[PDB]
């Protein structure tokens, strides 16, 4: 069957290069054009280029020509895309695909996407600060962190049920800030324990922390 | 460049309804449009190409139609796994170029939010911050319009927000707005208030709390 | 839609140097080769491709040497030509899809041995 794997998600500061892959297999990698697709945060699809593997036939957009270089490896089926100098502006997903042999050049395939995050900040660990409180509401502030993600539970995953997660946000100091809260019944707010259980595996950083009024 | 701009931005249906879906391009592609879906943290699905085509092993509500200029994407009966966004690609000249994009919601009754507002932990004013969070829990529509006021004073540009996407079960959405300051300034005033806006209110919602 | 004046079969022998597989359309539109797309079956393979909008000719490597006259495409001209070596072991029927602006056709055309 056709797959595209494209290579993990990078971490990467302003000016510095890099160069992600997408290897294809279970058809002929020598005789399709792959695309690559750009999807900032929160925007639309863009079409960075395409080449063909067969001979290295390259196209690029207009938005992309020159700010990216688009290349192939027939010899391990791979495609690249590599940049000289990155920019903060360069944090998104690309994707790779694959495209059909058709007049409306589709895209039938595609890769997991790649996460491309540039910024000038360092891996931190985040601190987590609790949110005391018929329904009463609670929850964990998980502030100044880099980069994501983070992973927040609510008693070891043994509380799901009105659970809400927000997406972080990015500060002024280049870090996330996320919250996470949970509504539960008022009368449960004496006998019952939350623990906020916070996970963030970029900088291997576990803490649990109670909210009580 | 072909530029291919798609309507509605947002479409508000209820599981059943029929959805159109427009894609409009600056000049004629001749049906070589294909159509695409894409769900939160995954990658496009291709639906239809060659305008009308449908693809391998996609289900019949999916419909295509135009040519030249217009076209137009359409879903019979409307899935709890079809509430996404769909984007519409030409082909015809390159550079290939995509649409803005078309977010498919769900529609429900109009529900209040539960507004809850929470204080500085002492943890967080140790190190010399304080950080106000103001919650909006579970209602409809996304729009929300939440005001800081700090000793009844409005405030500006010293507050961020998020809001989750639309629930699975009850499909509502819920925001949380930071008001972030200094400790120096926190210790400034008294009175901190986040006021809440919605549909569901007949009246603004202001909830508070005193320093101390 | 698409028409051809349609080649039942068509017979190489050992003097033949070079094969040529019959492909015309009769009423097609197209004032520009980026409108047309050409593709060639055999036996469910594409071994023959040209794209109009990119202008490039796709070939799987048992038919480097399969090719068409690009300059003739407007004309209606789709013929697929190729070399001896190519077409010796690839006798049987071919399949000539033509896609032309809005409209799309096909034809299928015998290659046999004698
Ligand atoms: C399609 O590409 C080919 C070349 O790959 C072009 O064909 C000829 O290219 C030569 C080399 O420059 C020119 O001198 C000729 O004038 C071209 N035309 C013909 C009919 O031979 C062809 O022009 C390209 N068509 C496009 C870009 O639409
Ligand atoms: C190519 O297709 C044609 C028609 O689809 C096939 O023609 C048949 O050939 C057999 C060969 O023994 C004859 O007995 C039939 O009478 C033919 N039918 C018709 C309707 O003409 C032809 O065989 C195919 N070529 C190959 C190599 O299979
Ligand atoms: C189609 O083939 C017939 C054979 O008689 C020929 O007369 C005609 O010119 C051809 N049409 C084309 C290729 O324009
Ligand atoms: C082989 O050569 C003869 C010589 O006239 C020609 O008529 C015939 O069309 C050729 N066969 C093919 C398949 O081109
Ligand atoms: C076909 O269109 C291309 C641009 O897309 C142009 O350069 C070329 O001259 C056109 N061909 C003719 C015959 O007008």
């Amino acid at each position: 069957e056709v797959q595209l794997v494209q290579s993990g998600a990078e971490v990467k500061k302003p000016g510095e290069s890099l160069k992600i892959s997408c290897k294809g297999s279970g058809y002929s990698f020598t005789d399709y054009w792959i695309g690559w697709v750009r999807q900032m945060p929160g925007k639309g699809l863009e079409w960075m280029g395409i080449i063909y593997p067969g001979d290295s036939d390259t196209r690029y957009s207009p938005s992309f020509q020159g700010q990216v270089t688009i290349s192939a490896d027939k010899s391990i089926s791979t495609a690249y895309l590599q940049w000289s100098s990155l920019k903060a502006s360069d944090t998104a997903v690309y994707y790779c695909a694959r495209v059909g042999r058709f007049a409306s050049h589709q895209l039938d395939y595609w890769g997991q996407g790649t996460l491309v995050t540039v910024s000038s900040a360092s891996t931190k660990g985040p601190s987590v600060f609790p949110l005391a409180p018929g329904t009463a509401a609670l929850g964990c502030l998980v502030k100044d962190y880099f980069p994501e993600p983070v992973t927040v539970s609510w008693n070891s995953g043994a509380l799901t049920s009105g659970v809400h997660t927000f997406p972080a946000v990015l500060q002024s100091s280049g870090l996330y800030s996320l919250s996470s809260v949970v509504t539960v019944p008022s009368s449960s707010l004496g006998t019952q324990t939350y623990i906020c259980n916070v996970n963030h595996k970029p900088s291997n950083t576990k803490v649990d922390k109670k909210v009580e009024p | 460049e072909i530029v291919l701009t798609q309507s509605p931005a947002t479409l508000s249906l209820s599981p059943g309804e029929r959805a159109t879906l427009s894609c409009r391009a600056s000049q004629s592609v001749n049906n070589r449009l294909a159509w695409y879906q894409q769900k939160p943290g995954q990658a496009p699905r291709l639906l239809i190409h060659w305008a009308s085509t449908r693809a391998i092993g996609i289900p019949a509500r999916f419909s295509g139609s135009g040519s030249g200029t217009d076209f137009t994407l359409t879903i019979s009966s409307l899935e709890p796994e079809d509430f996404a966004v769909y984007y519409c690609q030409q082909g015809a000249s390159w550079p290939f170029t995509f649409g803005q994009g078309t977010k498919v919601e769900i529609k429900r009754t109009v529900a209040a939010p539960s507004v809850f507002i929470f204080p500085p932990s002492d943890e967080q004013l140790k190190s010399g911050t304080a950080s106000v969070v103001c919650l909006l829990n579970n209602f409809y529509p996304r729009e929300a319009k939440v005001q800081w006021k700090v000793d009844n004073a409005l405030q500006s540009g010293n507050s961020q927000e998020s809001v989750t996407e639309q629930d699975s079960k009850d499909s509502t959405y819920s925001l949380s707005s930071t008001l972030t300051l200094s400790k120096a300034d926190y210790e400034k005033h008294k009175v901190y208030a986040c006021e809440v806006t919605h549909q569901g209110l007949s009246s603004p919602v202001t909830k508070s709390f005193n320093r101390g | 839609q698409l028409l051809f004046n349609k080649t039942k079969s068509v017979e190489f022998t050992f003097g033949n140097d070079t094969v040529v597989i019959p492909c015309f359309v009769t009423n097609m539109e197209a004032q520009n080769t980026t409108e047309v797309y050409v593709k060639w079956k055999f036996k469910g393979r594409d071994i023959y491709t040209f794209d109009g909008a990119l202008n490039k000719s796709t070939v799987p490597t048992d038919f480097s040497s399969a090719k068409i006259e690009v300059s003739q495409l407007l004309k209606g001209d789709a013929s697929l030509k190729m070399d001896k070596s190519d077409a010796v072991s690839h006798t049987g029927n071919y399949t000539c899809e033509v896609t032309e602006l809005t409209r799309e056709g096909e034809t299928i055309i015998e290659l046999k041995y004698r």
